[PDB]
């Protein structure tokens, strides 16, 4: 977890921001595999934590926007788990109670 | 059942809209605080 | 001891281990002298004959 | 400054936070987020807005979870 | 069928590609990584 | 309050350095007080206990035990009303 | 060998 | 008979109250700390009644601690005629204080446990009691 | 109807001996009193070996192959165990107090520091079948005139360095032919030599003394001889070196002084990498990882164990055990966490899966007598002899409330309303139950009526009735809630020591001084069953006892009892060396467990109190997962679990049912028949195969068609499997199918599925919600950044 964390912060943050673009593409590919999800989810959470301001400033840049947009398409597909988890609780909470 | 179905779907959209509103704000405000901390740290 | 195996002795001078879940003999031995008794240790690490 | 003191006050009350959440949303969508930070004292107001917003976010989400009853009634109805 | 012969079985890495699977490891790793900063402080 | 009527060992400078640099001696009594009561309570506890009672027990120091979990933050420990 | 041996700016 | 250990207790109590006498009277810790000592000695039974600090200085004595000893206390309760004899039953295991038997004579009983002392249920010593009174009930095993 | 086996010991992480790192560097082996505990650092898990010594352990060592683990007690008796399979191999008695044991890096030989003699032996071959006398002594070396402090092996398995109290370090050769190569005694130190090590090349020899002097020895011309080329001194003001370790590959020297602080040094330049203090107690033992990045330190006085990442200055592990015996224990409602209390007055919260202390609370001045959770589980309550009851919010780990009596009544027992709005405590001095309001903290009223000290309290989880028992030879049922309050007293043969409440709340069981577990019907207030206890209890004669154990009446009663959540069993413990598990409906002994086998403990087998540690169990409880039960004892929290399940317990098995046939239904796509037949065999490996082989499309069809009798089993199987399984979506799809198909049946019979539903809810709350919470947090952060206007 430490060796993960130092590397995300060590990621370079200058124009053209190529390095940030690749890493988003890396995690975008990881989501498509549908494996190791909680890990791939948390890495880019650290990415906003370490480079959110960088991303916010240059949101209009095309390369960053395209990489972020492609990630959104993959991550948008994965909201079924939210529907699934809520259902099993809501009925499980009821069935034991009433 | 059709009455129940219509109530469910519309009720979801209203609650989801509010949660989306709350979810956005907490992230944005957190960001503003975090940026200010960097400037003054 | 775990209830998964039965080891039996017969006058034909053989010892057979039977795997109960599959109901088949998994191991077989030939003893020079017929084994009149067989007992599994409470821990199961030892077998006495 | 004056508007967002009111939103902080409204956010504390669960019956009026919804108005506050929409107003604060419009501010973030229509102002320079660099700029709001340097305005003196706004962090402190922004500091008070987070905890109540999180409490409301913890709420409603629970309502959504225990809203799925409507599905369970429907599926039992289907049988 | 060797796994049957040794009355054992190993869970698959991923049952199906569309199906979700987490990392093969402890579940505290996600919690540590998200809050690693306050761990250090 | 009692005023000393004997010559002061500390010289006129020394009181100025003392002024330049609730009470250190008072808390020394506090600490030594706490030590004895641990000793008194232990022995009385030993004599009155049905069962075995064990004896109660610069450089940077490591905190072996923490009141709250490591991942937990102080800010998350405060209620919205407190903030 | 030991008998325990192996084998300013500007 | 050696009382070095109790003599240590008596003095150690005296030194503690003396050094508390040295602290400022208005210090809350001093007043707080004392009240724990007055409570502790009261709980042990060393003090028959609640007392003040100067009373702790003189009331505490070796005899008070020895009076709390289990061999002594059953003698006051008339369980045993003589102390050496009392030491025998406790070493003979016929005595229980509360739900736990005590085989050690050196144990002193606190004020609250002072009264739960009695014989163990299956003690032959207890049967001889009920047999004379002709109240021996074999169902209670005693 | 389950076999419980000892799994791990919570409450103690280090007691004494030497800590050893596993070869792979992922696992740490720690002696804990009479047993050894292994901690998996990367996976954050722990287990304790079942094998037990006669006395406390002295030294331990694991081979690089990771297959053989040798443990020697303070009497010199050795136990050799397979690390992989966790089973004892052989028992050997060296007949002498062995200070240290270390396997050769070849692994073929192992050296023993026995008094002033070094014994080198041949390691038994594990692959070979069990031998009666596998231990053959290679050689015995007799050079030192005083006991050997420690020994060090050469990297090539050809030389050994030993440091003794003769102020001398002496080197031997493992091979007789190479005796001339290394037969030198090194002298010069003014105090006891604590460590002698080889350099990576082994040209240089570093020796360290107790006084704090490090000598570098090199073979040089004055014709050539060993000489001290360099001398480094530890200038500790008064701290003395107590333990030392050196890693040749990275040249790291970790030394633990008696003052309680350790220093990291680089050799031969003697650079102080870092200095830290773990406290005022001595640093007993120090060890280094294979890679050299993890340093493990241990202090025996307070039972500390710390693993240090000196590279990044991060703490892999940092735990402290209870100084005293644990008075009480309480499981969290879901079972994810367990809270322990000690005579110190400090409470500690532990995770079951990790087996580590997450937080400690030291607000209570005196011993904490009882600990209990609310039905919600967010809040915890505890009582202490200091005269206070404290409420703890475990989500924010804060004492949000404190309750106390008017006259500082000492509290021994505590019970809490299921609604979490009323808290009741009892005392041995007042004979009265104090009642407080959780929200307000005020004393509502005091429930009077007992003549005797109140020994225990318990609220019904459902009916919310309060049952109180005393040494008054009676039990009283209080209907506190309602417009009118009623009390129903039931008299009993003897003083009540423990009381447990059935989860249904219709019955109450109590332990009496006679050794009787009597069960009473609460609504009817009449007895329904009784169990005898006196004979089953095992009590060992104390060394100071002048009597036979059979005549002894010291402890033939249970001081603590608890039901099983299924409700057909009771676990009971007391001031004895036995835990008995009883079956309530038939009133028979399912099994008995020996708590301890340490000969040091008193019960295992005029001013001075003859006082020594005794074996006793303070409290017991069933895990809400219904797979384990924990018992608080002097050593710590003993957890016995049914996880292994090596036993074959078929249900409704027939001749046609066979593991081959179950697979045949699978290859024939008859999923329902395969799943049913697998459950009938009740083989986990077979069940897991069928469970994961069912396609997602066919799950709803199978779920709707599962027979009711197998339903409680499969829901349990999903819950415990899912908590560590990686297939969340597959598992959730199953639970959705079962719940939607049989939801009505579960509601009709809540108690039958109570444990199964709880295990399911734990999996959904503790891991499933955490995953989505990160997922939804990520979504909102994205929407802010992209929609939002960029900074100027």
């Amino acid at each position: 977890p430490a060796a993960v964390d130092l590397e995300i912060r060590s990621l370079n943050s200058f124009e053209p921001f190529d390095e940030i673009v690749w890493f988003i593409d890396a995690l975008t590919q990881g989501l498509k595999s549908n494996k190791n999800f909680e890990l791939y989810e948390t890495f880019m959470s650290l990415l906003f934590k370490a480079h959110g301001d960088v991303i916010h400033a240059n949101n209009k840049n095309q390369d960053i926007a395209s990489a972020l947009q492609n990630w959104e398409d993959v991550h948008k597909k994965e909201d079924r788990l939210d529907d699934l988890v809520k259902f099993c609780m809501g009925v499980a909470a009821f069935v034991t109670t009433a | 059942k059709l009455q129940i179905n219509r109530v469910k779907t519309e009720l979801r959209s209203a609650l989801k809209s509010t949660e989306d509103d709350l979810g956005f704000n907490v992230q944005g405000l957190k960001f503003v605080k975090q940026q200010w901390n960097l400037r003054h740290n | 001891p775990e209830g998964r195996w039965i080891v039996s002795a017969s006058l034909d001078s053989t010892i057979r281990t039977w795997d109960l879940p599959t109901g088949g003999c998994i191991d077989g031995i030939i003893v020079d002298n017929v084994a009149t008794n067989v007992k599994f240790s409470p821990n199961g690490d030892l077998l006495a004959t | 400054i004056l508007l967002m003191k009111r939103c902080r006050d409204w956010n504390t009350n669960a019956k009026t936070h919804t108005i506050a959440q929409r107003t604060i949303r419009c501010i973030l969508m229509h102002h320079n987020i660099a700029k709001l930070s340097e305005i003196p004292g706004m962090v402190k107001i922004v500091d008070a807005i987070i905890p109540y917003t999180q409490r409301h976010f913890t709420r409603v989400d629970n309502l959504v979870e225990q809203s799925y009853i409507l599905d369970y009634a429907l599926v039992e109805m289907d049988k | 069928l060797n796994d049957i012969d040794f009355n054992t079985y190993t869970s698959l890495e991923q049952i199906d590609k569309e199906l979700l699977t987490l990392s093969i490891g402890p579940r505290s790793k996600m919690n540590t990584l998200l809050h690693l900063d306050v761990i250090r402080k | 309050f009692e005023l000393s009527d004997v010559k002061s060992s500390k010289s006129l400078a020394e009181i100025y350095e003392d002024d330049y640099t609730l009470s250190e001696e008072l808390q020394k009594a506090h600490s030594e007080i706490s030590e004895l009561y641990a000793n008194l309570v232990y022995k009385l506890d030993v004599l009155s206990s049905v069962h075995f009672v064990p004896k109660p027990a610069e450089t940077p120091t490591i905190s072996m035990e923490d009141a709250q979990p490591l991942y937990m933050s102080n800010a998350s420990s405060l209620a919205p009303q407190e903030i | 060998v030991a008998p325990t041996a192996l084998k300013v700016l500007l | 008979e050696d009382y070095h250990k109790y003599n240590r207790i008596c003095g150690d109590i005296r030194r503690l109250a003396n050094k508390l006498s040295l602290l400022p009277p208005t210090d809350p810790f001093r007043r707080k700390h004392e009240q724990l000592l007055l409570d502790k000695l009261y709980a042990m039974g060393v003090l028959t009644t609640k007392s003040k600090i100067s009373d702790l200085e003189n009331k505490v004595t070796v005899s008070a601690i020895c009076r709390r000893r289990l061999p002594v206390i059953m003698h006051r309760l008339k369980m045993a005629e003589t102390i050496q004899d009392a030491v025998k039953f406790i070493e003979q295991g016929h005595v229980r204080v509360g739900p736990n038997l005590i085989n050690d004579p050196a144990y002193l009983v606190t004020r609250n446990m002072e009264d739960y002392v009695t014989w163990v249920d299956n003690s032959k010593i207890k049967k001889t009691l009920l047999r004379y009174r002709n109240q021996i009930d074999d169902f209670d095993f005693s | 109807k389950s076999d419980f086996k000892f799994s791990n010991l919570l409450g103690t992480v280090y007691r004494q001996g030497n800590i050893t790192f596993s070869d792979d560097g992922k696992q740490l082996l720690s002696p804990v009193g009479n047993r050894v505990s292994v901690f998996d650092l990367i996976n954050n898990k722990s287990f304790t070996f079942e094998y037990e010594h006669r006395k406390n352990i002295a030294a331990i060592d694991l081979n690089k192959q990771g297959t053989l683990l040798i443990s020697i007690d303070e009497d010199g008796r050795a136990i050799l165990v397979n690390f992989k399979a966790r089973n004892v191999l052989h028992h050997f008695n060296f007949k002498e107090k062995c200070s240290a044991v270390k396997f050769s890096p070849d692994g073929r030989l192992f050296a023993l520091a026995s008094g002033r003699f070094l014994q080198i032996w041949k390691t038994p071959d594990v692959n070979k079948d069990r031998q009666f006398a596998p231990f053959v002594r290679h050689r015995v070396h007799a050079g030192h005139f005083q006991d050997i402090t420690s020994l060090t092996w050469s990297q090539d398995s050809r030389f050994i360095l030993t440091t003794s109290k003769d102020l001398s370090a002496k080197i031997w050769s493992v091979d007789s032919e190479e005796k001339n190569l290394a037969a030198t005694t090194f002298n010069g130190h003014r105090d006891y030599v604590m460590g002698a090590f080889f350099s990576h090349d082994q040209e240089k020899i570093y020796t360290v003394s107790k006084d704090g002097a490090v000598f570098v020895w090199e073979f040089t011309k004055r014709k050539y001889s060993w000489r001290i080329t360099k001398k480094h001194f530890f200038y500790a003001n008064q701290a003395k070196v107590k333990c030392v370790t050196f890693h040749p590959a990275t040249r790291l020297l970790a030394v633990g002084f008696t003052s309680g602080e350790f220093r990291l040094y680089d050799l031969p330049d003697f650079t102080l990498i870092q200095q830290l203090s773990m406290g005022q107690n001595p640093v007993n033992t120090v060890s280094v990882n294979q890679t050299g990045e993890w340093l493990a330190f241990g202090s025996s006085k307070l039972g500390q164990l710390l693993v240090y990442e000196w590279q990044s200055e991060s703490y892999i592990l940092k735990q402290q055990g209870h100084f005293d015996s644990t008075n009480s224990l309480a499981y969290s409602p879901d079972g994810s966490r367990v809270v322990t209390a000690s005579e110190d007055g400090k409470i500690k919260v532990w995770d079951i899966t990790s087996g580590f202390c997450l937080a400690t609370f030291e607000e209570h001045t005196s011993s904490v007598t009882a600990v209990q959770f609310a039905k919600r589980g967010q809040v915890m309550f505890s009582s202490s002899l200091d005269g206070t009851v404290r409420a703890w919010d475990l989500i924010r780990y804060r004492n949000f409330r404190t309750f106390t009596g008017t006259e500082r009544i000492q509290f021994n027992c505590l019970a809490v309303d299921p609604s979490g709005e009323v808290v009741c405590a009892g005392s041995l001095d007042n004979f009265d139950i104090h009642v407080w309001s959780v929200q307000t903290g005020q004393l509502l009223d005091a429930l009077s009526g007992h003549e005797g000290p109140v020994s225990c309290l318990s609220f019904s989880q459902e009916n919310s009735v309060l049952a109180s028992a005393s040494w008054d030879k009676t039990i009283r049922i209080w209907s506190i809630f309602g417009r009118s309050q009623q009390v129903e007293p039931i008299e009993v043969y003897s003083d009540v020591l423990a009381l447990s409440m059935r989860p249904d709340g219709k019955e109450v069981a109590v332990s009496t001084l006679k050794g009787q577990i009597s069960i009473f019907n609460i609504e009817d207030a009449k007895q329904v069953g009784n169990i005898d206890c006196r004979k089953d209890i095992i009590s060992g004669r104390f060394n100071q006892d002048r009597f036979t154990a059979k005549n002894s009446e010291r402890s033939k009663f249970f001081t603590t009892i608890h039901y099983s959540f299924d409700g057909m069993a009771i676990v009971a413990g007391g001031n004895n060396n036995s835990i008995c598990l009883y079956d309530v409906p038939n009133e028979v002994l399912l099994k008995r467990f020996i708590v301890s086998r340490n000969m040091a403990l008193n019960g295992t087998l005029l001013s001075t109190r003859k006082m020594r540690p005794e074996v006793r169990v303070t409290s017991v409880q069933f895990s809400p997962t219904a797979n384990a039960f924990a018992a608080a004892s002097t050593e710590g929290l003993l957890i016995y679990s049914t996880n292994d399940t090596i036993l074959f317990d078929p249900f409704d098995l027939d001749v046609d049912v066979t593991p081959h046939s179950t697979v045949e239904a699978l290859r024939e796509k008859q999923f329902l028949n395969a799943l049913v037949m697998a459950f009938r065999l009740n083989e986990e490996y077979l069940i897991n195969k069928v469970y994961e082989a069912i396609p997602i499309k066919e799950i709803p069809l199978v779920a709707s068609n599962i027979p009711a009798i197998y339903l409680p089993r499969i829901l349990k199987f999903i819950g415990d499997f899912a908590i560590e399984s990686q297939h969340i979506e597959f598992n959730l799809i199953w639970i959705k199918a079962l719940l939607s198909a049989s939801g009505g049946y579960i509601n009709e019979h809540k108690y039958l599925f109570s444990t199964a539903m709880r295990s399911i809810q734990r999996f959904i709350v503790r891991v499933a919600k955490e995953v989505v919470n990160t997922t939804t947090d990520n979504k909102y952060t994205y929407r802010f950044l992209v929609s939002t206007d960029g900074s100027m």
